[PDB]
């Protein structure tokens, strides 16, 4: 059958994708593009309104001496110019980050113990449901005890709420389903079984603070906001004095002893608090993406939906804005989630491993890394040599390095069932690619790539870590595009091939299994297309409190 | 001597040990037992061998609720503890006859490690203790079982946690009484970021020993922060002596006099009487039916009021056998004494201010927690320069079981290991003995 | 002990609340059962819940301080720590928030007292808290119109009085009976209805409120005219300022 | 003339403001309030649409057993319920923080030295203007060198731009005036001469990144995004190789050697990067407020516009959300910018000082502190005793302690011309208030207050600092409401009485003298009223990229 | 003398103090050395350079064998110089905080 990227190449260019030559310089520059023409007109209107020149196509070099291409969002039939995939222009991408930044997981197990032991009061399904009605009024910013409080406008904070989950079916089934993430409904049977056994009789809150607050403030606000309103709703729902010594144990439990942040805080050169992108480990990003509970019959689809989630968040918003900014890094990430290119290469490697070894039945060793990562690396590179349109599409070396090595590393992990040999496959792909074409990525792309092989299996203090625990603050990975989202895909790959319900943290997996999120985490690439088309409705807007 | 003051020193039963010790023989800059305590706390690590084995067998590494399915490794670490600890020790030591100590506890489930002092004399700070310990145990467990290159990264995760993706050793199965240098609220604060429950666990809940270890650590930090340099040095040394070392048996005799029926208020009355009796204060002015006291020695007035404040905590929270009201004692002992006398309270109002915010953050929704989770580096309790936290340690020594976040909950691994060390567990004894020993060199 | 400088009635009243030798005037009689109902922590006839075992069951190591300090009775039993909280009108209630916490730590053992503008609290072991609470409710620490027993929803210290002379209460826990001139407590301190109300007696009249108050105001005795108490406050300010510098 | 708060107390209550008695419990609870009624209806609609209960006026205790009051925004004739002054419901308050968070000042002094000395190219006003035209294309997120760039939509980033300023008038006048903050136009003559003397021949950029990016990301993104687009524009406008060794000197200069953040980064317990509220020192906050250049005849007005700026940002957004959250701290802040109360008390103290000493003529010592702060404290407290309506309006002790002490500390600094004795007067105020009423603030209010006298003139490591250099991270100040915005006022007071152009940084003062800002920093309380009325138009919205 | 303290471009008008520190460098350095040392004739070194414009300071090693880390070097040095400058010129309680700002900057706000 056609390679998976043929339809997209046929849409982009008038030539068949195998053709070697083309024509340039006759498209009228920026005038070939609907989107660039929109921007030129908007620049003139902005500059006149404010009295300061702004966007001007005649500053600097003239864009569009070649085709400015549309991109197919992979797994969709949506084609858009790449500006529609820039996070500033795509409200689905901004909302995906807001839904992660504004979420925290907070146990009720210490809290219910403080109630029984210190206060001498009982906790039951009844008292939990009453507490949940109380906290769903309080959490968005409304009062439960004092007179003359002033409150947030409910419609500005309609995305904030608190749900619970537990492995105990008979508590879960008895609470108002309005408040419960129901594991048996959300997950297929064998994954539900695994997840309920990890959670056991623990009961955990999933708290989402308002998007308008997260945008005004930062990620480190989320667990503090969550604890203030858990603290008020424990006082109101359990009849404490409104501020006695025991109140402080609910605060310490909600803020420290039973909180799970999405990201941990960062060192001073890149100072940031919790719940910022750099603190989110790759195993948690794979568990936030919800493809694993929908697409479990297809491990490639699960792994590549996690690559799309992480390429966008870690390269476009994190490295391309928090850590840099400007025009930024749209297409270093779009390479990993458009035109079905990574899909073609990864389906090839999955087929190679399934036929030769059987999924997860290769030896977990260097022989398997050498076999699978080299075979898949040469397949991907050969496609850029056999289809000149594919090479002109993924024009930057870094984009091709990340796509070919993500398919080699994911396939290696589909063989071994272990992420660390998948990671060794990723670095071997880079070294083969660099020799094959006498180039790899941008000037600084393979810092981590050359430290890579030696640090895959090291055990030393700031070097050794299983891939699932690494993240954007792992030292070698702290700066450069074209790696982090792909490492989240490699972390997902052996667990998708094994059928595991989660990669690194079962609480995180269950906490995003919820259709009351604004972004649909089961279909991340579908949602990126919807935002590109200007069809996604984000939370957090101020239209209700600004003039018509 | 730079100062002429002498103090009499006692044991924790109120018996005299040594008379007329120059004040500087208790200085952290001079006293060799304070040096040994401080170097001890820098270099000691507790290793949870059982915890490492269990994290490996379940693949539960990297922090709360984390697990990597398929990564389980079942290794008989506790059954081979002696071999693993000896192999770790050969990598931890510098030479065969240095001061490295590696000692199994709990049938091999725990190890006490003391990294050789010399590694610190060529180090900028104190992180060599957990980092040298951790790698020596990770390498000794890999070598014991011949763990493969493909699996060994799980042993590193089980020992040191999610570091370096996290800044802290998140999920580690080692522990120290210090915390990482990035968590200091200012330069010079590391001897202050030591949880009050760890001080109370190390000293086995002995009230006077918990107060003496906490004061030694807080006032030694005051030197490292420069607070005890020049004009302020004598104030800090007299605080150490009178509030934390029971100088002159002042704290002990106030508690004896007010233990049966006493309140914070009765302790205040006895302390003001004692200060007048000793010439520390005198009446300056008569108002209408009210004497205004003055002093010609603010550092000594401050030390006597500090000894009263410790005694008041021991009376008040000792009577309740519940530590929570130490925040109130720290507040109102100071507030009452200023209106009782016309003189400034302990640390010129800074104990009283620390106690206002400590009271709020131990009885409110906004942060803090129970007394035992505070420390001299915590934002709520860093403000007084050594005169508040030792009272919190005495109060948690006296708690009979009212806390959810008690030393048994937060500090069990530290208790097992660090209470083994005689100078951590009974510091009052060793610092008095050393002070008597160097008394003629001041 | 001297307690507090000044030459006003307010100053003397501040000293008398602190001085454990001064006999607090008893204004009203309340039964043991009714103190328990107003506290709201246990039902009449319910055993004291425990937070830990009795001390005698614990066998602890040798500690000279613990041996010298006698535990209060609820500490010996292992009782929970519970609380009672009061709000005092700035319209001349007899006790006020700092006067309470200063006096509680001169009069009462084993006490965690906290002061705020709109509420003041004491936390201690349950059976001892019931004995202290009787004294807090029966004596001139309390007026049933200008002071309120309130575990939550405390607003009212700074509000205008109603037409009966009662402080505001969002939860109306104290109701003035025009038929008796007396106030009843109809809810406990957290706001739950009581099976039967508790007589709290008659509000103090204006003259007696002015005799007994510990707040300074322009329309009572102004603090600026108690020049000896202002002098000691300014002294403390200046001596802490000089001490902190050198 | 009547006390300045009388008109507001007559609007709030039916009784005369001196009346001791009223009526409660007869207003129908929340039904008395237009805003609470809007909230009950919106909670019904939100819960029905999403399938989870949210705002419900019957959870917990029933608001409005007393009058739910309107508040006059001080200096305006606008009366609003306090919910309209919650930062969540007030787009002007959110934009005031976005305009500070998205600004950075970046020198061109080292950059021009790298051009001259290392590249060997000339800099003149013409080359500066060509660079400014280039950077105003690039800064909002548009390309100047590479082919096939995808860019930000110019109308979503219309608030982003770069201007410059310099103390040399003749160089200022040669650069194109669309890009110049004109010091002689924006400042009265004497202040303009002071500011131009401080800047001299230095040339500085004021860079503002897009509010939509600041809201997606964080404050520590600002200097990075600025530097990326400065760097591209130095490549394009001075004809560098696009990435050669000298390119790194422009990066180090713009990101470190000549950058001025609005806020410094915070320690780990409250981990945050640069340009977050806790890092903004009080003297910078006074300089960001622009009342000094417009209301310079009236030192009280300048000082209390700084108090409004600070009380909102530091109590409502910083302490009430980044460091806590929930219903938060609206009225702890509004007490310092509503009902003309603090205005009444501070005008009394300024008149008292005029009569006794003359502005700035008192001796800078403790005798002046004891005289002025005690007199002003007793004036303010007598007002709450003379007017029961005033005490029921500022019903929380902490609100009264902050208002009385701000008047006392600003009046002390009007007398001595020195902020440090102003600060000692603030602490004395609190000690006197606590003894007068036998109460002060909330449980934890006077942590800094009791440390306060001893730390005013301390010189020790983490104790000693002139008030202008202190901020929300000064140790004693790091937790509690009702202090930080009033300290920013005390820091402004002696400089407003002296007629000084700035309090602590002349570059910060100039950087906000710019009508291309979205928020009008010359009239902070006027803007707070405009936002409360739902008449402020913020930047950063996503309407252009979401469904109609 | 310029009131330029607290970081780049910062100044507090009205806070200037005109003190002859360099002219009195010997007396100030000796008074700082007395606070920095632990005992007379230990390993403390305080040496003027550049005719009094600079000083080399080596804080005694023993202060470090009783410290967790190395911040005692700047913090003990800074305070000994701040107190020595204040004592040399009898700087008042009201103005001494500017000597602190000029030595150690905007710490602890930064
Ligand atoms: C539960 C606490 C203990 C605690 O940790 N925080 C609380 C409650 C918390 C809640 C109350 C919201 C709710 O009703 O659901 C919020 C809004 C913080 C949040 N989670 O959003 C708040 N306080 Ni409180 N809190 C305030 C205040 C106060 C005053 C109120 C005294 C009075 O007479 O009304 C007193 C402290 C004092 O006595 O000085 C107070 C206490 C208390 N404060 C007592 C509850 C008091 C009661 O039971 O009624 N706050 C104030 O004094 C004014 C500003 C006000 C804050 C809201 C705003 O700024 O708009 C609010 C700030
Ligand atoms: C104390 C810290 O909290 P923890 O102990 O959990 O580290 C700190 N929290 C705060 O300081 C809260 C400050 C604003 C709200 C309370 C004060 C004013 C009430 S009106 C923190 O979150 O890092
Ligand atoms: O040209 S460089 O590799 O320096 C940057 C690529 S975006
Ligand atoms: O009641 S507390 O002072 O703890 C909180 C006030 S918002
Ligand atoms: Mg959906
Ligand atoms: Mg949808
Ligand atoms: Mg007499
Ligand atoms: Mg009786
Ligand atoms: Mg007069
Ligand atoms: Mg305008
Ligand atoms: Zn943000």
């Amino acid at each position: 059958a056609d390679k998976l990227f043929i339809n997209a190449l046929k849409k982009k260019f008038e030539e068949s994708p195998e053709e070697k030559k083309t024509t340039f310089y006759t498209l009228g520059g920026w005038k070939q593009s609907e989107r660039k023409t929109e921007f030129v007109n908007a620049g003139k209107e902005v500059a006149a309104k404010r009295g300061i020149p702004q966007y001007n196509p005649d500053i600097g070099t003239p864009l569009g001496q070649r085709v400015l291409m549309p991109y197919q969002v992979s797994t969709t039939d949506t084609y858009v110019e790449g500006d529609d995939l820039h996070f500033v222009n795509n409200a689905a991408m901004q909302q995906m980050w807001d839904d992660i930044r504004r979420t925290v997981i907070v146990g009720l197990n210490h809290a219910h113990a403080v109630i029984e032991k210190r206060l001498g009061k009982e906790v039951t399904p009844e008292t939990i449901t009453h507490y949940l009605e109380t906290v769903n009024h309080a959490m968005p910013g409304a009062a439960v005890v004092q007179e003359h409080m002033v409150e947030t406008h409910p419609a500005l904070v309609a995305d904030s709420y608190v749900k619970v989950f537990t492995g105990n079916d008979e508590i879960a089934d008895e609470i108002d389903p309005a408040f419960v993430i129901d594991i048996n409904k959300q997950f297929p049977e064998d994954q539900a079984e695994t997840l309920k056994a990890e959670v056991g009789d623990g009961i955990w809150q999933v708290v989402r603070i308002p998007t308008i607050v997260s945008r005004t403030c930062d990620g480190a606000t989320t667990s503090r906001w969550s604890a203030m309103q858990i603290g008020m709703s424990m006082i109101s729902a359990y009849k404490q004095a409104a501020g006695e010594a025991a109140t402080g144990d609910f605060a310490y439990a909600a803020k420290h002893a039973e909180v799970i942040h999405m990201g941990t805080y960062l060192p001073v050169r890149r100072a940031r608090g919790e719940n910022e992108p750099g603190g989110v480990p790759f195993g948690y990003l794979a568990d936030i993406c919800q493809s694993s509970r929908v697409n479990y019959e297809d491990p490639v689809r699960v792994s590549l939906d996690v690559v799309a989630t992480g390429a966008m968040l870690y390269d476009q918003i994190w490295l391309g804005s928090y850590m840099s900014g400007g025009v930024g890094f749209t297409q270093y990430a779009t390479a990993a989630y458009t035109d079905n290119i990574l899909d073609d290469f990864t389906y090839f490697g999955k087929e190679y491993v399934e036929d030769k070894y059987g999924l997860c039945e290769a030896p977990n060793n260097m022989d398997t890394v050498l076999d699978v990562a080299t075979e898949v690396t040469f397949y991907g590179l050969e496609q850029y040599e056999e289809y000149p349109a594919l090479l002109e599409d993924q024009f930057g070396g870094s984009q091709r390095a990340a796509v070919v090595a993500a398919a080699a590393g994911c396939s290696t992990a589909f063989a071994t069932g272990n992420a660390q040999t998948g990671l060794s496959g990723w670095y071997l792909s880079m070294y083969l690619h660099k020799e094959q074409h006498s180039r790899l990525g941008f000037y600084g792309y393979d810092l981590q790539d050359q430290c890579g092989a030696s640090n895959v299996f090291s055990i030393r203090g700031d070097e050794g870590l299983p891939l699932e625990l690494r993240g954007p603050n792992y030292p070698n990975y702290a700066m450069n595009v074209g790696h982090q989202g792909e490492y989240a895909g490699i972390s997902q790959a052996p667990h998708a091939a094994r059928g595991d319900a989660f990669v690194f943290n079962p609480l995180v997996k269950i906490a995003f299994a919820d259709d009351n999120l604004v972004f649909d985490f089961t279909n991340v690439r579908g949602e990126f297309a919807k935002g590109a088309l200007r069809e996604f409705e984000p939370a957090g807007e101020r239209a209700l409190i600004t003039p018509a | 001597a730079k100062f002429e003051d002498k103090v009499d020193l006692y044991d924790d039963r109120g018996n005299l040990v040594e008379e007329q010790v120059p004040l500087e023989a208790l200085s952290p800059l001079r006293n060799p037992a304070i040096k040994s305590i401080v170097q001890g706390i820098k270099r000691t690590v507790a290793v949870n061998l059982e915890g490492i084995e269990n994290a490996l067998k379940t693949a539960k590494v990297g922090g709360p609720a984390c697990k990597i399915m398929g990564r389980e490794l079942d290794l008989d670490i506790v059954g081979n503890a002696e071999s693993i600890a000896a192999a770790a020790k050969e990598m931890i030591q510098v030479t065969e006859d240095d001061d490295t100590n590696v000692e199994l506890l709990g049938g091999g489930k725990r190890a006490l490690v003391q990294v050789p002092s010399a590694r610190f004399d060529v180090a900028a700070e104190y992180s060599a203790a957990p980092l040298v310990t951790a790698t020596a145990f990770v390498q000794a467990i890999i070598n014991e079982f011949d763990v493969s290159m493909y699996d060994a990264n799980m042993v590193k995760a089980a020992v040191l946690g999610r570091y370096p993706q996290s800044v802290e050793y998140m999920g580690a199965n080692i522990a120290t009484m210090l915390d990482i240098p990035q968590k200091l609220e200012g330069p010079g604060y590391a001897l202050r970021n030591i949880m009050v429950n760890h001080v109370v666990a190390a000293t086995l809940k002995n009230t006077l020993q918990a107060a003496a270890l906490s004061t030694i650590l807080e006032q030694t930090a005051m030197f490292e922060m420069g607070d005890a340099v020049g004009a302020f040095e004598r104030m800090h040394l007299l605080g150490l002596a009178y509030q934390g070392m029971n100088a002159d048996n002042l704290v002990f005799d106030l508690v004896k006099a007010n233990g049966k029926e006493g309140t914070v208020g009765s302790v205040i009355a006895d302390l003001v009487e004692r200060a007048l009796e000793d010439g520390v204060i005198k009446v300056e002015k008569e108002l209408t039916d009210y004497k205004v006291y003055g002093t010609d020695d603010l550092a000594m007035w401050n030390a006597y009021a500090a000894a009263g404040l410790m005694a008041a905590t021991m009376v008040n929270q000792g009577a309740a056998r519940a530590a929570q009201g130490v925040s109130s004692t720290l507040l109102y002992y100071n507030d009452l004494i200023e209106f009782e006398t016309g003189l400034p309270s302990v640390d010129f109002g800074k104990v009283e201010g620390t106690a206002v915010g400590f009271s709020f953050f131990s009885h409110s929704i906004y942060g803090g927690g129970g007394p035992g989770i505070f420390n001299g580096n915590h934002i709520v309790t860093r403000h007084s320069k050594g005169f508040a936290i030792p009272c919190v340690a005495a109060a948690m020594a006296l708690d009979a079981g009212t806390q959810m976040f008690s030393p048994e909950a937060t500090s069990g691994l530290i208790k097992e290991v660090f209470s083994q060390v005689d100078e951590f567990r009974e510091p009052l004894k060793y610092v008095v003995e050393a002070a008597a020993e160097i008394k003629n060199e001041i | 002990a001297q307690y507090y400088p000044g030459t006003t009635k307010v100053a003397q009243n501040r000293r008398n609340f602190c001085n454990p030798e001064y006999e607090l005037e008893k204004l009203r009689e309340i039964s043991d059962e009714d103190v328990v109902k107003i506290l709201g922590h246990r039902a009449p006839g319910e055993e004291y819940p425990s937070v830990h075992p009795p001390l005698e069951e614990m066998d602890e190591p040798e500690d000279a301080i613990r041996e010298m300090v006698e535990p209060i009775d609820g500490a010996k039993a292992g009782d929970r720590v519970r609380y009672i909280q009061f709000t005092d009108s700035m319209y001349f209630a007899p006790a006020q928030p700092y006067v309470r916490s200063r006096a509680y730590l001169c009069r009462y053992r084993g006490a965690d007292a906290g002061t705020l503008s709109g509420r003041q609290i004491i936390e201690t072991r349950e059976r001892d808290l019931e004995k202290i609470s009787k004294e807090l409710l029966e004596t001139e620490f309390f007026d049933p119109a200008r002071s309120g027993v309130r575990g939550k929803s405390v607003h009212g210290h700074s509000l205008r009085l109603d037409e009966d002379g009662m402080m505001f209460d969002m939860l109306r826990r104290q109701i003035y009976n025009k038929d008796t001139g007396r106030v009843e407590m109809v809810k406990n301190q957290i706001g739950d209805e009581l099976d039967e109300p508790v007589d709290l007696g008659e509000p103090l009249d204006e003259e007696t409120l002015m005799e007994k108050t510990t707040i300074y105001r322009v329309d009572g005795e102004a603090y600026r005219d108690d020049v000896e108490a202002v002098e000691i406050m300014q002294r403390i300010h200046v001596l802490r300022s000089q001490g902190g510098f050198n």
